[PDB]
């Protein structure tokens, strides 16, 4: 349901996911054949089942297809600064695919959100839903669109006749957590003949 | 502070924009496919709201200092914000200017001359006035259709263009300059960087520094012209005076390719062609870009993306729908491009195919470019880019080794010289024009000629710079250079001359590294992807860096010269000083056909 | 739905009283911070604590919020007289996109004593009885508290149809007082002899009866 | 700031519902509207939420495509369109607002609540009520004190109120609140009391006030003469 459900959320506000006491096997993730693009940093793509963690934190989010090179730890931008933060120690396996005709129509699909400015960094794994009009001048406006006074959430621009580099693309990362814990949920061994 | 003011404000503008004119474009889209009466409103609001967004974005800009940022990229975006036009006037002329392009849009375009002998059958202009005036073989035809052409237009549009003058020369007044001359020249003009300024002053030192140079060509040509209209028409043409003014292939002398039938130097060696070569393969639309595609990708350039081949006009399907034709691009934005084009299986859509899908190529470069990094400061690029592969493609080197010409054509000193006089029409022929339609518009927006010698000033030039002569002499009451596509809709005239000397620069410095020393009328690009990599380099400039900075790194020069145009000709210059021992070169000014 | 809570708490007053809230491991337990609100009969509900750290403006600094894992807790001290309320969890889930509510939980001990009630039964009226109707009327009043069962009979055997019973609400001198219709046709209401209707409080039965004839 | 509502409203089963909601002076036209609604046996739900600033709807997979909210920014003011209602829409809404922040945890919080609009929708619409006086007999007075007054039967919608004398009676007077019936419908009851002296010389008149129906019904009340 994380992957196909009816509707996905934003980046401001994404979903969060946490997997425990449950066992799975990401074997049928990569073998689909569906995907556009894969990264899996920290660990081999092929050999990370076999090695057993504590905890999966999984996040979902929609972004454009010229954006999904900006989901990397060691680089600066828009996104990937004011809406998610990657860190030095990020050890996830990022999954994304297009599903463009699915979260898209015609006539222009402006229901997803994103955030452009913002007063100074954040720390990475770190949500921002404040809403509050971001000021550049030196004076107070008290909530008006006039002078020095800007929305930071603006709209997209998802439209399904567009290319490549430009639609929207669905995003999930999956990263792991090393604590003093026992090995709750990890693939177990393969049912051979 | 300035610097984090000023960047929230511009990229406001730059995701605003990008759905503005997505929208604005749609509406487009829809108009050109099925002709409705609700696919024009939805151009009209979007059309309306995009002119209400850029006059209030303006004067909100207005408040921000200019003097206070050294930074580069920001100060040649904020000038181009800062373009309020017609909103600097007050309500009452900020609307008359709109009725009166609306008034000039709808009667050029229904252009109707027909017969006084019946006033039934009558045809339209386009494209009516143009296969009439191509297919012509009659002197007393083309007299006809050129004195009834400016006959009865002529009267209504001289009081209506007398009073488009002041109204732009009263724009440019209250946007601090001094006439609307110096507004195109405002824009060539660069602020910033030290060493590589161009002022007004120079832009009209140097067209007159080039024009001494390609004259003594123009009128070596003109003595050719005149050479082979003697033996047609000894009755009417005689080798003292000018080329009449009928005689110049179209109504308006723009492009001179009507007359290559007719100025055949050598008709028993048979021209190459295509629409012989394409009835046994059957080629169709979807083989013209498949082909050029396979082109572009072995010289360097990337691929077109997915999105071109989901939403394009192909073919007309039946009659069912009515689609008028006009070759032009649309930047939707987000990575969509469109096209349009009806398809033929003749010779001149071959040559098109190519010239606008250059344009693509170029509409890619700056792909992940907000909206303020657009064309620069001219827009010449387009063309310059999008021509230099055309004429790649149109060489029989070219046609050989992709499966398509015969290889029995050779190349002897006898075929090659027909195709550098057929390239001469529509490159060389126009540049005399561009000198003498420019230079009078820009001594006719100051104001120290009167009302009354706008027409004995306009045919002076005329007889000395084109070289043209006039069968009837018009009084101050015709209304002539006001038919043309560009002076209608406030069209830019300066990137014809600039379009015209960069697609030789261009066609000189792409094969100069690929160990290509032979002649410049033979060069290829083909099986070189080195020289795409330089070639591409500079395409995903823009706006960023200035037209003088560009062209540094791939031609070597500062200013535009005409060394590539004496070097692409050196044949045809060599064609033209062994013919012409018994025929008088140049013209004379007393000379007049009605004083005989 | 995906948030439960517990019916009933009780409690003294002057004691410790902590209330505890369970859901799921992705919208409480996945990080999600979680607001705490009170819903006042006869009003609308305010905020009282934001992401268990912060004290708006208006609240008391009686009321302590804790995320103790993947369950949130709520301890407050000394039980005056406007906590007669109930708590909700509110938390975004992820499952459901959006916030969802939980349970709500009663917060009352016993404060009802009792008393003697009296009873009154009103026959109908004669214009009431050519409407094709008979509402038999039976009204209670100057009784402490307001659970009164109401049953009918007459006199052969038990009405268990049109039987009603209205919520009791305080008068002026702190008694309540109800009224219980019988929804009847003047067809059958002559052929009878009696009507009466019976109820009881604290085991004290009180029987009236009228005669239409 | 403060949120103001409107009142009470019923509708048919199966009409629109148009409610508003008014802000009074500003911070409506920067921060998110949502809209929360309570129902009496249950918890509290969610519908949605829209921002003003953009105009952008954000509402929640359990709610299909039946509702709609709309915003101003001329007068500031949100609307709510809700067609095909069901017999589960006996609630209350309450227009909120949301005020974002940081933090690892970043959740919506309602810090802003609005009033509250009572939409209550059911069978047994609106009607001409039927007024019946209530007279005392010589065996239910047996001292100094008689009980009497008027009945409201078959009347809609609520609230209804009842005056005594055009509001001359204030000590003795006591209204009974409605209840529901089989047929979706509602009665009350209003009794006084009265010195047994009073019956012959000074009257009773009962005067009911209904806004909705805008129907005054001025009924007479006399003593039984049989008994
Ligand atoms: C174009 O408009 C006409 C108007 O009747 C309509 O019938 C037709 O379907 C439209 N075509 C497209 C492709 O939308
Ligand atoms: C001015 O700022 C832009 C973007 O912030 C930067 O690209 C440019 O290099 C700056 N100019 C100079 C001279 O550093
Ligand atoms: C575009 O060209 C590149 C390079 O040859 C190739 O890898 C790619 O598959 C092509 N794409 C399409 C859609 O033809
Ligand atoms: C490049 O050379 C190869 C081999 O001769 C030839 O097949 C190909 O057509 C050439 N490329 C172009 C664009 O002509
Ligand atoms: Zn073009």
């Amino acid at each position: 349901e994380v992957f196909n459900a009816t509707r996905f959320a934003s980046v401001y506000a994404w979903n969060r996911k946490r997997i425990s006491n449950c066992v799975a096997d990401y074997s049928v993730l990569y073998n689909s054949a569906s995907f556009s693009t894969f990264k899996c940093y920290g660990v081999s793509p092929t050999k990370l089942n076999d090695l057993c963690f504590t905890n999966v934190y999984a996040d979902s989010f929609v972004i454009r297809g010229d954006e999904v090179r900006q989901i990397a730890p060691g680089q600066t931008g828009k996104i990937a600064d004011y809406n998610y933060k990657l860190p030095d120690d990020f050890t996830g396996c990022v999954i994304a695919w297009n599903s463009n005709n699915l979260d898209s129509k015609v006539g222009g699909n402006y229901n997803y959100l994103y955030r452009l400015f913002r007063k100074s960094n954040l720390k990475p794994f770190e949500r921002d839903i404040s809403t509050e009009i971001y000021q550049a001048g030196s004076t107070p406006c008290n909530g008006v669109e006039g002078f020095n006074c800007y929305f930071p959430l603006q709209s997209y621009g998802f439209q399904p006749t567009n290319g490549v580099g430009y639609q929207p693309y669905r995003v999930v990362v999956l990263s792991f957590e090393l604590l003093h814990a026992p090995a709750t949920v990890c693939g177990p061994k393969k049912s051979t003949n | 502070t300035i610097e984090e003011q000023a960047k929230t404000f511009l990229d406001k503008f730059n995701h605003e924009a990008e759905d503005l004119f997505y929208q604005s474009s749609l509406a487009s889209w829809n108009y050109n496919t099925n002709i409705t009466e609700e696919n024009v409103q939805n151009m009209n609001n979007a059309g309306d709201k995009w002119s209400a967004f850029l006059k209030e974005q303006s004067t909100l800009a207005q408040m921000y200092p200019l003097q206070e940022i050294q930074n580069l990229t920001v100060k040649l975006q904020l000038q181009a914000l800062q373009q309020n036009g017609s909103s600097v006037l007050s309500e009452d002329k900020s609307k008359r200017l709109n009725t009166i392009l609306n008034t000039m849009s709808t009667i050029y375009s229904t252009g109707k001359v027909c017969n006084p002998d019946n006033p039934q059958e009558c045809l339209l202009l386009e494209p009516g006035l143009n296969e009439i005036m191509a297919n012509s073989l009659d002197y007393n035809e083309r007299l006809w259709a050129w004195e009834s052409w400016r006959s009865e237009v002529g009267k209504q549009l001289r009081p209506l263009y007398e009073e488009y003058v002041v109204l732009k020369n009263e724009m440019a007044r209250a946007n601090h300059y001094e006439d609307y001359g110096d507004y195109w020249r405002g824009d060539y003009e660069v602020n910033g960087v030290d060493g590589y300024d161009y002022s007004r002053g120079q832009l009209i030192e140097d067209v007159e520094h080039t024009f001494e140079e390609i004259k003594p060509l123009y009128e070596h040509l003109h003595a050719y012209v005149r050479a082979k209209l003697m033996n047609a028409y000894p009755s009417y043409i005689s080798p003292i005076g000018c080329l009449p003014a009928h005689l110049l292939g179209d109504m308006w002398g723009r492009f001179w390719t009507n007359l290559y039938s007719l100025t055949v130097p050598f008709g028993q060696k048979p021209n190459i062609d295509v629409t012989d070569a394409m009835v046994d393969q059957a080629w169709d639309a979807q083989r013209i870009f498949k082909e050029a595609e396979k082109f572009f990708v072995s010289v360097g350039l990337p691929n077109m993306t997915q999105g071109f081949w989901e939403n394009s006009m192909l073919t007309d399907p039946g009659n069912v729908q009515k689609a008028v034709c006009h070759p032009t691009a649309w930047d939707l934005g987000k990575g969509d491009f469109r096209i349009l084009m009806c398809t033929k299986v003749t010779m001149d859509d071959f040559l098109t195919a190519h010239h606008e899908m250059g344009h693509i190529q170029y509409d890619m470069a700056y792909a992940a470019q907000p909206f303020l990094l657009r064309n620069g400061a001219n827009e010449g690029f387009h063309e310059a880019v999008g021509e230099i592969m055309s004429l790649s493609a149109a060489t029989p080197k070219h046609l050989k080794s992709i499966g398509l010409l015969s290889p029995d054509f050779q190349e002897d000193n006898e075929t090659e010289i027909n195709f550098l006089l057929k390239q001469a029409l529509t490159i060389v022929g126009t540049l005399p024009f561009t000198y003498m339609l420019e230079k009078w518009r820009w001594m006719v927006f100051k104001g120290e000629i009167p009302k009354d010698q706008w027409m004995k000033k306009w045919w002076e030039m005329k007889r000395e710079i084109v070289g043209v002569v006039e069968p009837v002499p018009h009084d101050e009451t015709y209304c002539d250079p006001a038919s043309l596509f560009h002076v209608s809709n406030d069209y830019s005239f300066i990137r014809y001359y600039t379009r015209t000397l960069y697609q030789f620069q261009f066609q000189e410095a792409l094969c100069q590294a690929a160990k290509h020393e032979g002649p410049l009328h033979k060069c290829d690009i083909s099986n070189s992807t080195e020289a795409g990599q330089k070639l591409f380099n500079m395409l995903r400039l823009g706006k960023s860096e200035p037209w003088t900075l560009a062209l540094e790194n791939v031609v070597g020069a500062k200013n535009m010269n005409v060394r590539p145009l004496l070097n692409y000709f050196e044949p045809l210059f060599t064609w033209l000083k062994d013919q012409n021992k018994n025929s008088f070169v140049g013209w004379s000014t007393d000379w007049s056909p009605y004083a005989d | 739905s995906v948030l439960t809570q517990p019916p009933s708490v009780s409690g003294a007053p002057g004691q410790r009283v902590t209330i505890s809230c369970t859901g799921s491991s992705s919208n409480i337990g996945a990080g999600y911070d979680v607001h705490w609100y009170q819903q006042l009969p006869g009003t609308a509900p305010k905020l009282l604590i934001y992401g268990n750290s912060n004290r708006p403006s208006g609240v008391p600094d009686r009321f302590s919020g804790s995320k103790s894992g993947t369950s949130a807790s709520l301890a407050i001290t000394g039980l005056q007289a406007e906590d007669e309320a109930d708590y909700y969890c509110q938390s975004y889930d992820s499952s459901l996109s959006g916030s969802v509510f939980g349970g709500g939980t009663k917060l009352t001990v016993l404060g009802q004593p009792k008393a003697a009630p009296s009873v009154t039964l009103f026959p109908p009226s004669s214009e009431e009885l050519q409407a094709n109707k008979a509402t038999l009327v039976c009204l209670i009043s100057d009784f402490y508290p307001g659970a009164v069962t109401v049953a009918w009979k007459a006199d052969s055997s038990p009405v268990k149809a049109g039987v009603e019973t209205t919520t009791p609400s305080k008068q002026s001198n702190n008694k309540y007082a109800a009224s219980s219709y019988l929804s009847l046709t003047p067809e059958q209401w002559k052929s009878h002899r009696s009507y009466s209707c019976q109820v009881t409080h604290e085991g004290s039965t009180v029987e009236k009866t009228v005669a239409p004839t | 700031v403060q949120l103001v509502e409107s009142g009470a409203e019923v509708k048919k089963p199966g009409s629109s519902v148009k409610v508003s909601c008014k802000a009074s002076g500003g911070t409506f036209s920067s921060y998110a509207i949502s809209w929360v609604r309570q129902a009496p046996g249950q918890g509290l739900e969610w519908m949605g939420g829209i921002i003003p600033i953009l105009g952008i709807a954000n509402y929640a997979q359990k709610f299909q495509g039946r509702v709609t909210i709309t915003a101003d920014k001329s007068t500031s003011t949100a609307y709510m369109e809700l067609s095909s209602l069901r017999s589960e829409d006996t609630a209350v809404y309450y227009c909120a607002r949301e005020n974002g922040y940081s933090g690892y945890g970043a959740a919506a919080n309602f810090d802003l609540w609005g009033r509250g609009t009572l939409v209550t929708v059911s069978s047994a619409s609106t009607k001409g009520p039927s007024v019946f006086p209530l007279a005392p007999s010589s065996k239910s007075t047996s001292g100094g004190t008689a009980a009497l007054g008027c009945l409201v039967k078959d009347y809609f919608p609520e609230p209804v109120t009842v005056s005594w004398n055009s509001g001359a009676l204030t000590s003795g007077v006591h209204t009974f609140p409605a209840v529901l019936q089989s047929s979706g419908l509602y009665s009350l009851s209003s009794v006084v009391t009265v010195p047994s002296s009073s019956l012959g010389t000074q009257t009773y008149i009962c005067n009911v006030n209904h806004k909705p129906s805008n129907t005054k019904v001025d009924k007479k009340v006399e003593p039984k003469s049989c008994d």
